[PDB]
This record gives structure tokens, C-alpha cells and sequence, in this order.
RNA sequence: UAAGCCCAAUUAGUGGUUGCCCAUUAUUCCUUUGGUAAGGGCGGAAACAAACGGAGAAAGUGUAGCCCUUCCGAUGUAGAUGUGGCCUGGAGGUUAGGACGAAGCUUAUGGCGUGAGCCUAAGAUGGACCGGCCUCUAGUGCAGAUCUUGGUUGGCGU
RNA sequence: UGCAAGGCCGGAAAGAAAAGAAUUAGAGGCACCAAGUGGGCCUUCUUCGGUAAGCGGAGCAGGCGAUGCGGAAUGAACCGC
RNA sequence: UGAAAUGAGCGGAGUAUUUGAGCUGUGCACGGCCGCACGCACUGGUUUCUUCUCCGUGAUGCUCCAUGUUGGCGAUGAAAUGGGGUGCCCCCACCCGUCUUGAAACACGGACCAAGGAGUCAAACAGACGCGCAAGGGAGGAGAUAUGGUUGCCAGUACUUCUCUCGUACUGAAAGGGAGAUGCAAUAUGCAUCUGUGGUGUGCACACGUCAUUUGCCCAACACC
């Protein structure tokens, strides 16, 4: 009946066939990264294993290396915060109490990460960590609105690169660094985590002191599952 | 003319805002004024101090400036005034005016109840027939 | 030549026909449909338009505007009658051949006067019914003039 | 005080796990007033025309460390007129 | 709270609507408040910015104006393909300095009497916006023109007159009043002329 | 009453509230008028001999231009 | 911990959690403790 | 329109803007422009340098008529002439006269490619306004 | 046999791994309001009388917001500004009301708005004026000045 | 045809590798008009006069002033926020 | 309460490849070329254990609203929800305005009410914003008639000029003087031409390209001349 109806409802017609062609044919990617990566970190703590166990029974050692992604929480609130403080929570994204990060670990974020230390609350993230803060947490930043990933199509939006197509590539540099650590990172929101379930015990000491703030190594995962 | 329903129609709050001390004086009015003082206690939030006016304290928009029966309340002076909500009768009701009388008052009943547009100070006789 | 885009700039915040009352704003003008204050519904000001207006018992009539004819007052506003039992689709068929905007409302309009009459002669035949009970001390009858 | 969640020791019940046993089960507070007012079956059932009433609710989780166990009523709160007496905590909704 | 300095210091002001009474004016934005919206062009949003500001930041350019710089593009175009518009959203108005003006078919809200004729009698057009919809609905090929905001009195009057390296023209009634002391090099002093920043 | 007092106490705070704006780049502002005299005129002297041969090009793209087509 | 999402967002999650559930049952995990014991050990006594 | 001032704003603020410590109160400063030398002394040397001193020689009983001269550019010998006079005009033809004192100009300035050539009436001339006419094919008879 | 001091833990060599209570905090959900706000729809798709699925859809800063989805913020003295923001006496317009009862007045008279306020109900009040809306206009909003004037009042049957 | 300067015309441009080898709720920049304030006080650390002071005087910062709310029975400023 | 249930979950039909077990070959890695390899990387062998796999619905719905089951009460006087009043209980809570670093203060004003009660009017200057006109703008005073009329509505509206005034030009104490571009060219007023940005760097939009960006012209504007 309507003389563009049909040069409408015909249009779309067959964009509702680009996106679903264009929907299940990034599953077959989805699965094909995420089955890569799976694989692919077995492959490296089952190379460690095999490599540390040598170095045992020879009388050697076996150095971890150096932890590259290193995550932050900020423990304490915004009262009473010096100048040079404030502009360090500020360049860490973190400007609130119990927001998140996830920044590489080298000598200027190092060095800058200890002039903040009694704000802080740091250490080594697991794979279970990443994975539950990308999910479960995870909200990328959108024409600068802040949105939950519902979906993977979203994320390949976001990042044209597509070296980041699903939330499995997302994992993926901020786990192993890498070269889009940062185009990642920066677009994710910073994030937002609850208080943790049953608690630190002195917000205002270190923690190698009967303390909570500074970095504490890989137990800031078992401290920070209870945030999630 | 059962109303458009709405969703739930909880208010935020009923009590009504009365500004601060005036039981105490006789002249002062219930209504409301921002308290200036400095050291008023009002001002400063207290605990136990009355609350003021926010912007928080919104009716949700959806059912804003609906009267307890379903119907935003519209104005009649006249029986011509009737025939503007003829149209939107489930939305609308009219209200006669104070000054409006007791005969005027009597052909608006009648025109009300033949169009089935709502008054609410309109006789409810006719109504509950 | 003052388009309508033009005069409803000028007649929006003023007006015989706007009626805000309480906040609210309906119109009062005769030839609105629903009685919204928009251009769409602006009956006076637009150059082409239509109403659903009643007539004796339940016929329909429906008044029309035209380009043409758009001064000239007695001679711009054109109505025509439909038979008592008119189906709704068809008067709103009227007003769409006219301006096709307001093919729904004048359908449910044309619904709606339908409604009317057939309550007013409920209405005013129970009202009668029960009027003979009552010995009424005065009435009052205009005499028949020649 | 928060007057929405009251707080009920019953008794015999005396540490935490024996608690949350009881979460979802329907607390009652049975007051009296002056004037007999309308009840449930009235007029069904005349013979329970009286001055008794109740509150109900439900016993939303464990407060505390040891038997103690929070309650809503619903939709409302309890007198604080009620502190110090009476709560009869029923077996159901059964969860056995 | 969340840390956010500010917040109030990033926030600039905009103003989508108009501060004008005129109802034309509030036609023309109604025509490109909808197709700067949906026509993805660039010309054709930046008149939409333009066609809200107040009159002191619409500049009227005078006629010869137009000319001088229309013939500068002139000169590199094409000579088969000829078809600038000069667009303004201003007020154009009458160079008597100027004669012997090509024919520009030049757009503007609003043309100075002796300035719509100096161009008709010399062979241009002078078309009004709802026009140059119609002409150039994208925009394309029309050349958009602003004005001249410097030489405005009240713009020479800002800034301090007494600081070194300001000339600025001061507020003074009787022009002869003040020139005798921080202007004259000889009493009390001479404010510098010029001054490096 | 003693009136005498001095503090620098809130100021680095408001300085810094509008922020220190960081310079003026090297380009935005020349202006030698300072200077050593002698080699400013005969960077003049320069000057006016880039605007003639400058000039020039103007022509000799107007005249390319139209040649080309 | 939704079901719906995690699967959209990685829809090889499923294969993880069977070869997860691969481990969780009780014949397979011992039976794979004996054998890592051996394993390892005789590599051990190979220096 | 005293509804729109910000007195009406103000009912209520019991200060009218004007603060609660330093008071509105009636003249801070001196009365006008007192205190210009003293303590003012910033504002009238910063935003009006000048005002004080004497300069130059003096002129009593100064009648503002023996000195007129409202000059005029040959750029803006146009709104001088009708048109249809600027229309017929050429180097060596006839040429419209155009008269100041008439039309309330004295002296004829340069400053201009003169547009339209003309023999122009003027009172007083200058030596570069002299030869644009003079060379672009108009003249110059001076008048009194 | 601390309900004291030092140290330490979390239901205790029994399997590691969050005892419990309380914030205008954090996380999240709903509702409001403001954006340097972000995006979508707005060419009426078609069909469709009563009687015995309805109703809207405005090219838009601001309203009872054109509709919808989304995101972030939200406290504040002095001070600045905004409001299609409330009230008052009048003038230009427009639309109404009123001896079947105007202004005024009184009320455990309710209804609407975050609020200034509006509006209806009742008067066993009143006795002749008057409301809405656009615009103009000003002697235009009271609790405090040892404020002015009139009245009254506890102290006191002292 | 060295050096100074203003250019012009070509060259290349991990647009900044590797080495721990940056980060950012990073729109930069300019302008007009104008209010209030110009009595402050407290604290970690540094600090001068004084026997000392809930005394007087400064430095770098954070607060109260202007702001409550949760906590130290109570307290402007401490603790958390 | 299905008024678009997008679901491993709902419907349809089928029996899939992740891990763990043993091992392949080159490589890495370990020990002092061989031996090792705890089983890493590459091709990717085994099926013994382990697990479900696959494909289906755009809106022709721009917006809002409208659709269960079981009992109690509700049969025109009542029932019910909300608002209101008075008392009570648990809890929370220093007296207002003000000067003040600091007020609940043993700091000052303060018995109650009604009606009054405080940023106004005028002029000069400026900057925002609305309007007209634009190298021109605008009067002021007065005159002229419709009106030489009308109780009034009219003290208004309509009409008008040479002039006046703020502008188009500025500078010097003053006498006085007084502004374009290009080419040729150096003449103590050089000469010619007149469709034109004085030049350079940065710079909307547009135009022809390219994988945001090359060049053209660059408006406004900033800077150097």
C-alpha cells in the first residue's frame, strides 16, 4: 500500500538477516578465542610445573618472574586527601572508595602506586578474578555513558581493533598484558565493587602490620572475591 | 466511566511540610518558608529537626496530579466547558467551580450524565442509581 | 502567504480557543477532535481539516475544510451528514481522503458520538419514566410564533 | 531504633543455627483492644466475634549470634507497646 | 561522594534555544533543528549553530566584503564548474567604498536596502534561507561567511588603558579630559607602549 | 586588636583552583622588538624581498591555473 | 552466576565446565592421583 | 518594570545581596570621585590614566563655527552623487559636480581609488587627495 | 575462673576458607530532579459503528514536561543566576460566573503540587459583586528594628 | 657558496621500537560583566619569642568557618564518612 | 500470570567433542654430543573414563493502559483503602533571629494579635539580551490637518521638513596636516592600471581527492610583519 513502505519494510528485511548472520558468525570466533586462550594458559602453568619440578631436585631455583597486571582498590574515602594524593587517585581512575583498576605493574606505576599506599589496598589478580570482575562487574564505557556487558557484539563495537571480540579477549590482555592492555583497560569504566564481605580488621595499617593497605601479593584475590 | 488505571500510586510522603516554630505562635501559618537562620538547627539537619523541601521528593510522573478516583481534575464553569473532555472522559473529570450555581448547576448534572464525562462535585446520585 | 507553520507560532501562548484551566491545557475550539491543543488538532488554523460532529439521533455529520475555499467563511467549513447507522471506519475514511492525519481519531470519535446518543436515549428515557411520578406545581412552554 | 524489623528470642531456641531454621515461618503478636471490630470469617464463622486481634509477619533471618531472629510484619510494624510480650512463632510454611 | 574536583570546571555553556522574540527567526531554526539533525553534513549544522546566536555575535559583513573574498576563491576554481553561494547568517549590508560588484547570488537573513539593489543591479540574486533549502539542502557547493566582530567600539574599549602594552580606548566623555598624566611621557610618567608577554 | 597579621595559608589552593595555566607556546608570541638592532633591520630588509617574490607566486599560480584550464 | 549471560559472553564455557566436571567425579580423580604419582616419581629417580 | 528587578528575587534572603558581614551600610568609599590621588589612587590610574594635570596652551571663548571642516574620502564620492549621474561617467566625458559646502562636507581627504569620477566643489583639499582626481580624470574647483 | 592488661583466634591440631552488631558510606533496586546530557519515533502501516482491547502520538529550552530507552551528578553560609513559578492592587485583551447567593469570613472539608500555593466540600456565614488565561504595571508577599498605631493579656481579685 | 636570518623545494617520519620504558571521569585556548570576602580559628610535621599558656608569630598541607551523619558517654576542629 | 517468555532453561529432532588417562615425531626445557624429559610449543594418533550437541519466531507493536489460582469480607445499608483528629508506647530531639574564629549560652532583641513596615524614582556611562535601520541612524522643540471636530474615548494615533545631533578619520600643546591595491620604478607631490584579500604562519564550511586526512580557497579570529 505505501509506495516506500516496501522500500522501508524491505530494508528491513534483510538487515534483521545482516544481524543475525552477523551475530552467530561471532560465536564461531567467541568459541575459536576462548578455546585458544583455554588451551593456552594450560600451556604455560603445565610449562612452569614441568620447568619449576627441574629445578627442584638439582639443588636449583626457579624464579616466578615479575607480575606484569597488578590489581588496586581503594580502601579508604575521599576526606582529607593531599594535593599529591589526589592527583595520583585521580590518573589511577579511582575516585571513589572500593572503585577498581586494573594497571600494568613497571617502574612509573610502581613508583607512582607507593605515594598513595595508605589509600590502597593492591596485589597479584588471579584468572578467576579477571574473568569474574570482566563479567560480573565488567561495564564499558559507551559515547560516555557507563553500560553493563549484556553481550559480545557490544565489545566488538567499542574496540574496532578486532584483536577484542568477545569478553574472553577482554581477559585476555588483562591478564597476560600484552599489547592492547591499555586500549582495553581505558575503555573499560572503572570498577565498582561492595565492601568486602567479612572484612579486614584495620583499614589504617599495612598490611604486613596487623594492616590492610599496601600491596599484599597474591591474597588481595581471596580478599577481593569477597567484594564480588 | 471506570478511569484509566495507572501503575501503583504510592506517595513518597503524605505528611505535609510546616515550617519551623509555628505552633508556638499563634500568627505564624502552617505553610511553608526556607529557615535563613545561622544557627538554626533546621537548616543544618539535625535528626530531629524537620525536613525541608527537595527536589527528591517527586510524585513518580506516571501518577502525578491523579486524584484518589483515577481522574485528573479539569475545571467547568459551564455546560460548554463539558464538551472539551467528551473525548478523553477516561482521563479527565470535570470540577464545577465554587461560584457556579444552583441552577447552572443543574443543567451541568444533567449534560454530564447524558455524555458520561465524570464530575467530581457533581451530584453522585445519579451515579449510585 | 502566512502558512500554518507561521500562525501556529503566533497562536500558540494566546488564543480565543486555548483554555488552560488547572494546568492543564485541552481547547475549546469546535472544530478540535479530541480537544488536545496542537497543530495537528488545530482546526481553525489549519488549512485543510475535519471534524466528527453529531447530528439528530445518531447520525454523524463531519465538517470539512479545502484549500480552496480558505477565506470567505460560510463558504470555507463544509458539512455533510451520514446515515444513522454509518459503520465508524467509514466516516474516518471521510476524514483521511481530507487529511489522513487524523484517521484514527476521528475513527474512535466517530465511535465515540455514536456512544453518546445511544446513552442520551437511555438516559433520557429512564429519567422520563420516573418523571410521571411527580405532580410538578409549574411548566413552562414558549408559544408557538407565526 | 529502625522500626521496621523487630526482634523476637524464642525460646528455647539459643545459637544461630537454630535460627535459621525458622526463616519464612509467620510470627503473630495478639493484642486486644477495647471494642469487638471486624475479623477474618466474620459472621461466617460468628463465634470468633471478640476483642482479640493480631499482627502477623514473618521471620526474615537470624539477628545476632545466639537464637535471636529478626521479623517483618508486613506492610507495617509492631506497636512499640508490644516490647517485652507475647510472639507466637507457628511451624509454617513447612520447608520439611 | 565520589572525587570529582570539578564539576563546575569542565561544564561549559551552550544554549540550544533562542533569545530572540522574532517568530521568523523561530522558523528558520525549526527548518534546520531538523535537517541539521538528519542531513549528515557539515555546513548544514554549523548554520544551526549559528542561527541562535544573539545579534552581537552575528556580525553584519558589508557587501565588497563578500566580493573581495568570493573572488579569491574564484580564481583557483574550475572554469567549467562555477557555483559558490556566499551564505551568511547575519545582515549584509551596502559598500559605497565598493562599486562594479559581479553577480554572487548571495544568501543572508536580512539585506540592507542599498545593498539588496547594489547586488540585483549589478546581476546577482539575493535568496533568503527557505530558499537555500531548496538549492543547497546538503549545503554543497554554497560558501559560508561570518562577518567582522574586531573593530566594534565596545571591543576597543576592553582591557585597562593604564597598563603597559594595552592601547585600548577609555570611557571618557570629553576626549580631551583624559591625556595628562600616565598618557603624557613628561609629568608623572608615560604608560609603555608596548610590552612582551 | 593587633591587624598586622600575614599568611600564605589558603593561596597555593586558589592558585591552583583555576589551575597555573602552563605557558605561551614559543610561536604564539615573537615580536622582537628587544633587540639587537642591526640584525633586526636586516631581517626586514629580508622580510619585504619574501613578500614581493611571495606576491609574485600569486600571480604566477593565476596565470598556471587558467593555462592548465 | 546467570546462566543466560555468561554462555553469550563466552560461549565456550560449556566444554569448561564439563572437563570441570570431568574432575569431580570420584573415579576419575583418584585414578588420575595414581597415575601423576607414578608419573612424577619415576621421573624424579631418572636424575 | 519593578516585577522584573532583583529586589523581587530578594524578599526573604533579609540581606538583599548586599552580605551579612560587611553591611550594605551608606558610603564605604567617599562620596563620587573622591579619594582620586588617595585611595582610589589604583583605579584612576589603571583604567583612567590622564585624568589629572594640565596640558596645553589655552583657548578662551572658544565659538566652534570658524573651525568646520566635516571632510570626506574620494572612496566615499558615491553617496554624494544620484544615481543615473554615476552611471554616465568616464575619463574625459562629462561627469557629475558634485558640491560640499552644499552637502555639508568641507575638506575632500584621500584614502580611495576615487569609484566614480567627478568635478568636486570643495573647500579645502589635500596634496595626495589632489592628485587621485586630478590623475583619475575628474578636477578639483575649489569654492569659499 | 575479669566484664582489667599484653598477645592471639573464629565455633578450633577436625580437615581452611567471611563469628556477630551499628553508618545519610559502598554495592544494587525503585522514585525524583538537573545535565557540556546520549540515542530512538514523530510521511498517522493496514483493520476496526453503536446495541447485545481502550486512549495518545506536539520537529520540541521551559508546562499537566511530544513519546520512549539510556548514563552520570544531586548536601552548603556570604554570594550569582534560572524557572511555561507561587501570591497581591490596578490598566490593555479574552473567556466565564453571580440574589437558585459575589468579595469577605470560619471550619477533625478533603484533593492536587517537592514548595511557594491551588482547588472542591460545609457554614444552622454573608448580602453584591467577581474568576480563569495572554500581556502590561507597581506604594506587590513580614515574625523579630528597645519597629508604628489600636486592642488584648499573664502578674491579680494581687 | 662557511657561518646569521626570512623563506622556498625535495627527503624521511618504530607519529615514537627494544630495554619494567607511563597514566588520566585529559575538550585545549580566549573574553566580557559582576557579587561576596579582605577580623579567621584548629591540627600532623617543620618552626621563632616566652618558665609556660586553651599565649603570641610564621612555613607545607588538611579541616572547621559553611556540614550534617556514624563513632570516641559529652566536645566546631579528633576517628570513619 | 505471558498483552512479541530469545531460554543450556521454552519448542522441535538427533546422539556431539572438552578434560583426564597411555603414546607418536621434530622442538624446547634438564643434567655433563649423549642421557633426561615431570609430559611445554607443532602437526594433532588412542576412545578406557569424562560431558549433551544442533537449529528455530522483527516490531505490520511509535507510546501508555488493559489478561491468574484459593479463601475472608462486601448482597445498598454496611464493608474497605486513604486523609484527618486526640491520647499512648519504644526511639530520636538544647531557643529562636543576630554579631561572631566560636551561641543552647550566665551574649544582645523577644508577652499576644490585627493592621502598617524597608533597594524606589530621576539623570549621565557601560556591558549583556530583545527590536528597527544600517555608512548611515535618530530625534528634540515646533508646525501642519483628519481635529477649524468631540462632554468625553483624543494628553493619543497619523504627517512633515532645511536644521540639530551621535556616526563615516584621525592626529598635534598649537599653527596645521590628514590614510587603498598592483606593476613599472627610484622622480624633496614619479608614472601607469583599477573585478579587489599588503604579506606570512595557524584557522569553520565548501570543493576534487585518500585511508581521520593531501592540496585549493580560506570566513571569523589569534600571532608575526
Amino acid at each position: 500500500r505505501a509506495a516506500f513502505k516496501q522500500q522501508q519494510t524491505e530494508n528491513f528485511k534483510k538487515a534483521v538477516v545482516a544481524r543475525k548472520a552477523a551475530k552467530a558468525g561471532l560465536k564461531k570466533t567467541a568459541y575459536l578465542r576462548a578455546r585458544k586462550y583455554s588451551r593456552e594458559y594450560r600451556g604455560a602453568e603445565k610449562k612452569l610445573v614441568t620447568l619449576r619440578r627441574q629445578a627442584a631436585s638439582h639443588g636449583n631455583y626457579y624464579l616466578e618472574a615479575k607480575p606484569k597486571v597488578a590489581v588496586v582498590t581503594r580502601i579508604r574515602g575521599i576526606a582529607k586527601v593531599n594535593p599529591k594524593q589526589r592527583k595520583i587517585l585521580q590518573l589511577l581512575r579511582l575516585r571513589q572508595i572500593f572503585n577498581t583498576v586494573f594497571v600494568k605493574m613497571n617502574k612509573p606505576m610502581e613508583n607512582m602506586l607507593r605515594a598513595v599506599e595508605p589509600y590502597i589496598a593492591y596485589g597479584y589478580p588471579s584468572l578467576a578474578t579477571v574473568r569474574a570482575m570482566v563479567y560480573k562487574r565488567g561495564y564499558l564505557k559507551i559515547n560516555g555513558q557507563r553500560v553493563k556487558i549484556t553481550d559480545n557484539q557490544m565489545i566488538k563495537d567499542k574496540y574496532n581493533n578486532a584483536d577484542i571480540v568477545c569478553a574472553e579477549d577482554m581477559v585476555n590482555q588483562i591478564y597476560t598484558c600484552g599489547k592492547h592492555f591499555r586500549t582495553v583497560t581505558h575503555g573499560m569504566w572503572p570498577f565498582k565493587l561492595a565492601p568486602p564481605a567479612g572484612g579486614m580488621r584495620q583499614k589504617r595499617r599495612h598490611f604486613v602490620e596487623g594492616g590492610d593497605y599496601g600491596n599484599r601479593d597474591t591474597l588481595i584475590n581471596r580478599f577481593l572475591a569477597r567484594m564480588i | 466511566v471506570k478511569p484509566v488505571v495507572t501503575k501503583s500510586v504510592v506517595k513518597k510522603r503524605t505528611k505535609r511540610f510546616t515550617r519551623h516554630r509555628y505552633e508556638l505562635f499563634p500568627q505564624l501559618s502552617s505553610s511553608w518558608r526556607k529557615p535563613r537562620g545561622e544557627d538554626s538547627p533546621v537548616r543544618r539537619r539535625y535528626k530531629g529537626q524537620k525536613a525541608m523541601p527537595n527536589k527528591g521528593y517527586g510524585s513518580d510522573r506516571a501518577t502525578k496530579y491523579i486524584t484518589p478516583s483515577g481522574f485528573k481534575s479539569f475545571p467547568i464553569q459551564n455546560v460548554q466547558d463539558l464538551y472539551m473532555l467528551v473525548m478523553q472522559n477516561r482521563k479527565y473529570a470535570g470540577v464545577i467551580s465554587h461560584t457556579v450555581g444552583a441552577r447552572s448547576r443543574k443543567a451541568i448534572v444533567r449534560k454530564a450524565h447524558e455524555l458520561d464525562v465524570r464530575l467530581i462535585n457533581g451530584g453522585a446520585k445519579l451515579r449510585k442509581l | 502567504s502566512h502558512s500554518v507553520d507561521l500562525q501556529w507560532i503566533l497562536v500558540r501562548q494566546n488564543s480565543r480557543f486555548l483554555q488552560k484551566r488547572g494546568g492543564i491545557r485541552m481547547s475549546n475550539d469546535p472544530f478540535n477532535n479530541n480537544g488536545n491543543w496542537t497543530k495537528r488538532h488545530c482546526g481553525f488554523l489549519n488549512e485543510k481539516a475535519a471534524v466528527v460532529k453529531p447530528a439528530k439521533g445518531g447520525a454523524i455529520c463531519v465538517t470539512v475544510k479545502d484549500g480552496s475555499s480558505n477565506n470567505k467563511p460560510r463558504q470555507t467549513y463544509r458539512k455533510t451528514v451520514h446515515a444513522a447507522g454509518v459503520r465508524a471506519s467509514d466516516v474516518s475514511r471521510a476524514v483521511a481522503a481530507v487529511r489522513p492525519d487524523l484517521a484514527d481519531v476521528s475513527f474512535r470519535r466517530a465511535r465515540r458520538m455514536a456512544c453518546i446518543a445511544s446513552r442520551t436515549a437511555k438516559v433520557a428515557a429512564a429519567r422520563k419514566a420516573r418523571s410521571e411520578k411527580i405532580k410538578f406545581s409549574r411548566k413552562s412552554v414558549r408559544a408557538k410564533r407565526h | 531504633q529502625t522500626k521496621q524489623t523487630a526482634l523476637v528470642r524464642v525460646e528455647n531456641v539459643n545459637t544461630r543455627e537454630d535460627a535459621t531454621w525458622y526463616v519464612g515461618k509467620r510470627v503473630c503478636y495478639v493484642y486486644h483492644g477495647k471494642k469487638v471490630k471486624r475479623c477474618v470469617r466474620w459472621s461466617k464463622a460468628p463465634a470468633r466475634r471478640s476483642t482479640t486481634r493480631a499482627l502477623w509477619g514473618r521471620v526474615t533471618r537470624p539477628h545476632g549470634n545466639a537464637g535471636m531472629m529478626r521479623v517483618k510484619f508486613n506492610g507495617a510494624s509492631v506497636p512499640a507497646s508490644a516490647i517485652g510480650r507475647r510472639i507466637r512463632v507457628y511451624l509454617y510454611p513447612s520447608q520439611i | 561522594g565520589v572525587d570529582l574536583t570539578g564539576i563546575s570546571k569542565k561544564s561549559r555553556v551552550i544554549r540550544h534555544h533562542t533569545y530572540s522574540t522574532n517568530p521568523y527567526i523561530k522558523l528558520l531554526i525549526k527548518l534546520y533543528k531538523f535537517l541539521a539533525k538528519r542531513t549528515s553534513s557539515g555546513f548544514n549544522k554549523v548554520v544551526y549553530q549559528r542561527l541562535i546566536k544573539s545579534r552581537s555575535n552575528r556580525a553584519p559583513i558589508s557587501l565588497s566584503r563578500i566580493a573581495v573574498v568570493m573572488k579569491r576563491k574564484a580564481v583557483f576554481t574550475a572554469k567549467s564548474k562555477a557555483a559558490p553561494i556566499a551564505v551568511v547568517v547575519g545582515d549584509v549590508l551596502d559598500d559605497v567604498r565598493m562599486a562594479r560588484i559581479p553577480a554572487m547570488r548571495v544568501c543572508a537573513l536580512r539585506f540592507s536596502k542599498s545593498a539588496r539593489q547594489s547586488i540585483v543591479a549589478a546581476g546577482g540574486e539575493c535568496l533568503t534561507f527557505d530558499q537555500l533549502a531548496m538549492i543547497a539542502p546538503t549545503g554543497k557547493n554554497t560558501y559560508l561567511l561570518r562577518g567582522r566582530k574586531s573593530g566594534r567600539e565596545s571591543v576597543r574599549h576592553f582591557g585597562a588603558s593604564g597598563v603597559p602594552g594595552s592601547h585600548s580606548k577609555p570611557y571618557a566623555t570629553n576626549r580631551g579630559k583624559e591625556t595628562k598624566r600616565g598618557r603624557r611621557t613628561g609629568r608623572s610618567y608615560k604608560r609603555k607602549a608596548f610590552r612582551h608577554v | 586588636a593587633k591587624s598586622k597579621n600575614h599568611t600564605n595559608h589558603n593561596q597555593s589552593s586558589k592558585n591552583h583552583r583555576n589551575g597555573i595555566k602552563g605557558p605561551v607556546p614559543l610561536h604564539l608570541h615573537n615580536s622582537k622588538r628587544g633587540s639587537w638592532l642591526p640584525a633586526l633591520v636586516n631581517a626586514r630588509r629580508v622580510r619585504k624581498h619574501n613578500q614581493k617574490a611571495a606576491l609574485k607566486k600569486r600571480r604566477e599560480r593565476i596565470a598556471a591555473f587558467a593555462a592548465k584550464n | 552466576k546467570n546462566r543466560r549471560l555468561r554462555l553469550r559472553l563466552n560461549p565456550y564455557v560449556k566444554r569448561e565446565t564439563a572437563a570441570a566436571k570431568g574432575m569431580r567425579n570420584v573415579a576419575n580423580r583418584d585414578a588420575r592421583r595414581k597415575a601423576k604419582m607414578a608419573r612424577v616419581t619415576k621421573a624424579k629417580k631418572a636424575a | 518594570p519593578t516585577r522584573f528587578k532583583k529586589c523581587r528575587h530578594q524578599r526573604g534572603s533579609t540581606f538583599c545581596g548586599y552580605g551579612r558581614v560587611g553591611k550594605h551600610r551608606k558610603h564605604e568609599s567617599g562620596r563620587g570621585n573622591a579619594g582620586g590621588m588617595h585611595h582610589h589612587r589604583i583605579n584612576f590610574d589603571k583604567y583612567h590614566p590622564g585624568y589629572f594635570g594640565k596640558l596645553g596652551m589655552d583657548h578662551y571663548h572658544r565659538k566652534k563655527n570658524p573651525m568646520w571642516k566635516p571632510t570626506i574620502n574620494l572612496n566615499n564620492l558615491s553617496r554624494l552623487i544620484a544615481a543615473e549621474e554615476a552611471a554616465k561617467a568616464t575619463k574625459g566625458g562629462t561627469l557629475p559636480v558634485v558640491d560640499l559646502q552644499s552637502s555639508g562636507y568641507a575638506k575632500l581627504l584621500g584614502n580611495g581609488h576615487i569609484q566614480v569620477p567627478c568635478i568636486v566643489k570643495a573647500r579645502y583639499v589635500s596634496k595626495l587627495a589632489d592628485k587621485k582626481i586630478r590623475k583619475a580624470g575628474g578636477a578639483v574647483v575649489l569654492q569659499a
